[PDB]
């Protein structure tokens, strides 16, 4: 029994050594607001939107990369870990272009919600926003990347699930642009998953560009017939015609990913 | 003014329309732009609550000062995008004065 | 500062389906 | 206290005036007890630094001995390594440039003396790419040393093996960070890693590694060869030893003097270097540790001597101990404004706070210099500042917030007037 | 944006909730004063006429008027309908 | 940060390390642990820059090949560092330090003088392609706050007239005595050393039995 | 000094450097 | 035919509707009216587009007219801007 | 990536005809029980309701992600 004991706001759960602070909150049931952390993608710590405060500790730690130690009580709803989110969300939104009624990840945004639940009622950014230059990554992914929160999920997926290391970060400072330095299309199977994995609607699907909006889509859980892996999928139908097929998780068969063909 | 429809098919106006009256199926318009191919009100379901004119982030859908538009038939009330757009190509001299008159209070 | 112009509705939708057109000449 | 004796000044070749080369170094007698020291034991070397109580000579201050002690743990089959960062991007750190241009051997034997303390297989020295000249001087010095057999396998006629390498920096201040340098060596983009995997346990090429300011590596051999306690006496309590002080800007004779630590701030411009240009009353403010540390206004300048404990009491950091001085003719607001411009052109952008936050303060700071921004905005930059301070992956966001905090803390009335000035002319 | 509330009420009513629970131990299963400062005495269905009679006709608790009787239906619960009687 | 292929700057241009350069290439690698040729990128990319200042997309791709790394890797390294130039810099790339330490020493004062002398805006190459001026950040020689770096020359304590002498020497002739100007050397308290004048104590001195 | 001198010094100190470990 | 097609096929029985009647069809197609507009030349790399108004126009988005190769088009007005 | 909409068991009915209104092109239907998504709190309480009302059920077991061990340093090994 190498369980080590750690407190989630007191629930005092016991966890394997080496579980991240974010993971400790999950078993109690709490959710750390997170961007740039995906379960099957490497921890990167880029957003730091997950800062929490372990007890009687000097500073906030990143729940995505901090291994929980013995008897650290995590305080996920403290007066501090909320100023550590009320102030990060201030930043992600500051350089963000307000085109939420263009961003077809309208109701499918992990950045409006977290703003709308953990972030701030107002804005203090009275300055000028930035803009990046839309490029062509293919005929399947529409990268309106002025939306990008530089969360580097895309770069990792492209390098750890699909082995195609074509995507990458270029430039430093606020100028960092996440894309393909030369315009080479991201041609690979497993390509469309980037859409599903970018929480921002920077790069989204070009065929399903503007045909719908997620609250309307009635979602029926079915199976992939295009290939013999039989990947689980959810067919999103509106008023009786299929609008999009996106993956639903099956640990054994398709664990959150589906092929470019069956989407 | 230029002549470009203001509606960018958000679906921020049937998600609130409580009478469930609006269906705005859209496409990329072949300019690369984003516009409706479909828009609808069933004016025999609408309640003139104006939750569509205050939600529209672009001031596309408004609710004009007409109230003499009675009809002898049921079909003349299921407005389409072209009985609302040329409708808006009619009262725009009379709408904008009232928008400009109440924009501050809103 | 009886009329024939009656609004009539549509289905302004681009028909959303395509049937196989059978082969023109036989085999 | 002060007036460090030349007989106690470690970097005797400072200012050149000697042969930075080996024969000059031999007259310096830098390689005098190297064989003995290594022979004594690694444990003997760390005992010497623990007794010295030396603090980090780089911007961060930590006990040098404890940091080296961490990777003194038994090897797990991965070669342990030494990384010496000769990058000093911080403004006013010409401190290190001296030890590469001159007395390069001081650092070469610092490397092997330090190497056996951590049992490092080899040491890589990351000099700033800009210092092409400096890079040329050191490998000439490194080449001399091996030719002698001072370094290499069986280095200094001893069982121990060491190899020293020089790595080209490429104009990045962040490459100076403890971890980011490691990534630069590894050849990936210079982006810091998180601290959970501490550099010692996970490292350059995934092996245990340790990073030291070049000054920290350089003084080791002399602290051990000479009496470490000898050095300890110079320091104040936790603070200890002489650290090079660079005074630049608004002083009659700007220079880097390795005078003793714990120096009254009023004394080092007045006694050595050059008295503040225009008079000691023409001092709008002093930047003690370089751009990262908050500036202190004259009122506190004469009061606190230069040592890390005294400065943290003062709310400022000894850091690289780069003294930047400002007279009353300066625009306090535009001065700090360019340091925020210094950080927007330089932060890696890996972390959300620093990326947008530093750019956000840059935009507000530029408006503040013009005076276009209203008075209420000034405290809002306060609040933006601490959001960046505790949330950043590395310390640079820590560093960007402090100068902003200093300007609001002591010069809030002046910024309000610039606010007022623009409002009046409309 | 935080309701102006009186703590006097929470306490006073909480105290009545203990009073009712003591006077009728056989039918009351749980009494709780919510944070909206309102009181809820949850009674076994058999206690519907006893509990309401005590409240309609007790000097220290006269609850003469029935504001409403409604039934929330939580389908999950075994006993789905939750008849609720609000009295003044 | 996007390489839109251009006839001049494109994959078409052929880049290959001179027989001599390739040699240098290997030297670097061995410095790094075996099977870690990947680290050679920065140093190697630097020799591609040494070969040619332009370092076009073709040159980066070549580096990837030599070190066996993924091109994007190399592209990311080149974009992150200012030392590498992805555009053709001028023969003499003059970089003026304008951080606060230098500014307070009228570093900017130097700038105005250099713009006029080169008769060109700050940030671009002279028509002659002779010099390129850029407002670079701290160079680490703050002690001599007036300062400009010309292809490693790294001059210091420069005054309008000082730069004047220097720019003329670059324009006609070469090697214009690169280094400080006032004679303060490197970090000399201008008035006097005030220290280190006492002779070296000699080896053994102070050993104190360590 | 010249552009290739720093690396040529490295070219020269190759032998000086003993072997390097392999993963 | 409406700006979005919709034209009924001759055989479509859905044509009776317009008998003794007609078809509501807007003659002012926005695909063309917006093309009958001058590309807004600008000096700055990035430009705003409040929709020609503050609170009476469309949400304010900054467009990157950085490449003459492409005239940025605010996703809301369809206005092309010529660097 | 929000997991708050995958915690309560739902009982939805079969999908029958969704067709087109000839006049306006809207989607029409004759399945009265089409928009019905009862929400329970456990398999046990959903099977009970369906059996209670005489409907046929097709229970599908829950699919919680298994624990996958994540470490920051791991990506630095060589
Ligand atoms: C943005 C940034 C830049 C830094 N630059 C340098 C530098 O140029 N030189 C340096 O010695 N330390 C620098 N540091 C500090 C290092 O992270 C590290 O703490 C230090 O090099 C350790 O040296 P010491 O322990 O010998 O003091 C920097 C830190 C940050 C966050
Ligand atoms: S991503 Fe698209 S939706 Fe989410 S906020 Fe940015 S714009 Fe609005
Ligand atoms: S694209 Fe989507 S995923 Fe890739 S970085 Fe920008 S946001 Fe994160
Ligand atoms: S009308 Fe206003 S709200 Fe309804 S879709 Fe068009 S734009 Fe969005
Ligand atoms: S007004 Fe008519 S249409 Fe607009 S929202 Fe209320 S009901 Fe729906
Ligand atoms: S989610 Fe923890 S680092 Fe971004
Ligand atoms: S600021 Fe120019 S020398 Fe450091
Ligand atoms: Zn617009």
């Amino acid at each position: 029994s190498n369980l080590i004991e750690v407190f989630v706001d007191g629930q005092s759960v016991m966890v394997e050594p080496g579980t991240t602070v974010l993971q400790a909150c999950e078993k109690v049931g709490m959710q750390i607001p997170r961007f740039c952390y995906h379960e099957r993608l490497s921890v990167a710590g880029n957003c730091r939107m997950c800062l929490v405060e372990i007890e009687k500790a000097p500073k906030v730690v990143a729940a995505c990369a901090m291994p929980v130690m013995k008897g650290w009580n995590i305080l996920t709803n403290s007066e501090k870990s909320k100023k550590a989110r009320e102030g990060v969300m201030e930043f992600l939104l500051a350089n963000h272009p307000l085109d939420c009624p263009i961003c077809d990840q309208g109701g499918e945004c992990d950045l409006q919600d977290q703003s709308m639940m953990f972030g701030s009622d107002r804005s203090r950014f009275l300055e000028g926003k930035r803009a990046v230059e839309d490029k062509n990554i293919g005929p399947l992914v529409k990268t309106i990347m002025t939306r990008c929160i530089q969360c580097t999920r895309c770069i990792r997926f492209a390098s750890e699930i699909a082995g195609v290391d074509d995507l990458g970060t270029t430039g430093r400072g606020n100028d960092m642009q996440v894309g393909t330095y030369i315009e080479k299309m991201f041609m690979s199977e497993l390509s469309g998953n980037v859409i599903d994995i970018c929480p921002v609607g920077a790069l989204t699907s070009k065929p399903y560009a503007f045909t719908a909006r997620p609250w309307e889509t009635r979602k029926t859980e079915s199976i992939d017939v295009m290939d013999a892996v039989g990947s689980n999928i959810v067919v999103s139908t509106r008023t009786g015609e299929v609008m999009r097929i996106l993956p639903r998780m099956h640990e054994d068969i398709n664990e959150e990913w589906i092929s470019d063909k069956t989407r | 003014p230029s002549g470009e429809e203001r509606c960018i098919a958000c679906k921020l106006c049937e998600a609130i329309c409580p009478a469930q009256a609006i269906t705005i199926e859209a496409e990329p318009r072949a300019d690369g732009s984003r516009r409706t191919t479909r828009y609808d009100i069933d004016m025999t379901k609408c309640i003139y609550c104006g939750f569509c004119q205050e939600a529209c982030p672009v001031d596309a859908i408004v609710e004009g000062p007409n109230f003499e538009f009675s009809t002898e038939t049921h079909e003349e009330l299921l407005y389409n995008k072209e009985k609302l757009l040329n409708n808006g190509d009619k009262w725009e001299a009379e709408i904008a004065a009232n928008i400009q008159a109440d924009y501050l209070y809103r | 500062p009886a009329t024939p112009e009656q609004y009539v509705p549509y289905s302004t939708t681009r028909k959303k389906i395509h049937e196989w057109v059978p082969p023109s000449t036989p085999y | 206290f002060g007036s460090l004796k030349d007989e106690d000044r470690i970097f005797t070749n400072l200012y050149g005036r000697h042969d930075w080369r080996l024969k000059g170094a031999l007259r310096r007698g830098d390689w005098y007890k190297t064989k003995e020291i290594l022979l004594k034991g690694p444990d003997w070397i760390l005992g010497e630094m623990k007794t010295s109580g030396l603090r980090g000579r780089g911007g961060a201050g930590f006990p040098t001995g404890l940091k080296w002690s961490f990777m003194n743990k038994p090897s797990d089959g991965r070669p342990k390594y030494l990384v010496v960062n000769a990058d000093e991007g911080e403004p006013g750190t010409c401190k290190d440039r001296e030890i590469m241009r001159h007395d390069p051997h001081k650092l070469v034997e610092g490397c092997l003396v330090g190497g056996r303390a951590m049992g490092a297989r080899a040491a890589y020295i990351y000099i700033r790419g800009e210092f092409y000249n400096e890079a040329s001087n050191l490998q000439v010095a490194i080449r001399e040393a091996y030719e002698a057999g001072l370094i290499g396998k069986n280095a200094c006629g001893s069982d121990y093996d060491f190899d020293v390498f020089v790595v080209r920096g490429a104009g990045a201040y962040i490459c100076g960070e403890e971890t980011a340098l490691i990534e630069s060596i590894e050849g990936k983009q210079g982006k810091p890693r998180l601290k959970p995997p501490f550099p010692a346990d996970v490292g350059v090429f995934g092996c245990p590694t340790t990073v030291a300011n070049v000054e920290t590596v350089a003084v080791s051999p002399t602290i051990c060869r000479r009496g470490g306690t000898w050095f300890a006496g110079f320091g104040r309590e936790r603070n200890s030893g002489t650290k090079l002080f660079n005074i630049s800007g608004h002083v009659n004779h700007p220079c880097t003097v390795e005078e003793e630590m714990s120096v009254p701030l009023k004394e080092l411009i007045e006694k050595h270097a050059g008295g503040v240009t225009g008079g000691w009353d023409n001092l709008l403010a002093v930047i003690p540790g370089g751009s990262s540390t908050p500036l202190i206004p004259k009122s506190v300048c004469e009061t606190v001597l230069m040592d890390f404990d005294a400065l943290v009491q003062a709310q400022t950091g000894l850091g690289t101990a780069a003294v930047i001085v400002m007279d009353r003719s300066t625009d306090i607001v535009k001065a700090i404004a360019r340091l925020i411009e210094f950080y927007k052109h330089e932060s890696c952008g890996q972390c959300t706070p620093c990326r947008e936050g530093v750019d956000w303060m840059n935009k507000v700071m530029a408006r503040f210099v013009k005076g276009d921004a209203r008075p209420a905005e000034i405290d809002s930059l306060w609040e933006i500042s601490k959001q960046i301070e505790g949330h950043t992956i590395c310390a640079l966001g820590d560093g960007a917030a402090w100068p902003v905090q200093g300007l609001i803390r002591h010069f809030r009335p002046e910024l309000e007037d610039r606010m007022q000035r623009f409002a009046q002319q409309h | 944006t935080v309701r102006p509330r009186s703590d006097v009420t929470h306490k006073q009513l909480s105290a009545f909730g203990e009073y009712v629970a003591e006077i009728l131990p056989k039918y009351v299963q749980q009494v709780q004063v919510s944070c909206l400062d309102e009181l809820e005495i949850c009674i076994h269905p058999d206690g519907v006429i006893p509990t309401l009679t005590f409240l309609r006709d007790h000097t220290n608790a006269q609850f003469k008027s029935l504001a409403d009787l409604t039934a929330v239906d939580v389908p999950t619960r075994q006993n789905r309908f939750e008849i609720v009687y609000n009295l003044l | 940060f996007v390489h839109r292929d251009t006839p001049e700057n494109n994959p078409d241009t052929p880049f290959d390390f001179t027989p001599e350069n390739y040699k240098r290439i290997e030297a670097i690698v061995k410095n790094y642990p075996e099977g870690h040729q990947a680290a050679a990128v920065l140093p190697v990319l630097d020799l591609a820059q040494r070969q040619n200042g332009w370092l076009p997309i073709s040159a980066m791709n070549k580096v990837a090949e030599v070190l066996q790394v993924p091109p994007m890797r190399v592209y990311e390294v080149a974009t992150f560092y200012t030392m590498y130039n992805r555009k053709p810099v001028g023969k003499y790339h003059i970089q003026v330090c304008t951080t606060t330490p230098c500014m307070l020493r009228d570093s900017d004062s130097i700038l105005e003088t250099l713009q006029r002398k080169l008769g060109i805006k700050v940030g671009e190459t002279t028509p002659d392609k002779l010099f390129t001026l850029i407002e670079v950040e701290c160079l680490g020689a703050c002690v001599n706050a007036p300062m400009v770096q010309i292809n490693d020359n790294y001059y210091e304590d420069l005054t309008p007239k000082d730069i004047e002498e220097i720019i003329d020497e670059l324009k006609a002739g070469k090697v214009p005595k690169p280094g400080p100007r006032s004679g303060r050397f490197c970090c000399e308290p201008a008035g006097g050393l005030t220290s280190l004048t006492e002779p070296p104590k000699g080896p053994g001195f102070g050993v104190q039995a360590g | 000094y010249n552009t290739y001198t720093f690396l040529d010094l490295n070219l020269d100190l190759s032998k000086f450097r003993l072997p390097q470990p392999s993963s | 035919i409406t700006h979005t097609g919709q034209v009924y096929d001759e055989k479509d029985y859905r044509r009776v509707r317009f008998v003794d009647r007609q078809k509501e069809v807007n003659e002012n197609f926005a695909i063309d009216l917006i093309a009958q507009q001058p590309v807004n030349e600008v000096e700055h790399r990035i430009i705003a587009c409040d929709g020609g108004g503050g609170a009476l126009g469309h949400p304010k988005v900054y467009i990157n007219l950085d490449k003459e190769t492409k005239t940025g088009t605010c996703g809301y007005c369809g206005l092309q801007f010529k660097q | 990536s929000g997991v708050n909409n995958t915690k309560k068991w739902k009982m939805e009915f079969d999908t029958r005809e969704r067709w087109e209104n000839p006049l306006m092109g809207w989607a029409s239907t004759a399945d009265p029980l089409s928009n019905m998504v009862l929400t329970f709190s456990a398999k046990e309480d959903a099977i009970a309701f369906a059996e209670k009302n005489g409907w046929s059920y097709d229970v599908e077991e829950k699919k919680v992600p298994k624990p996958k061990s994540k470490s920051y340093g791991a990506n630095f090994s060589w």
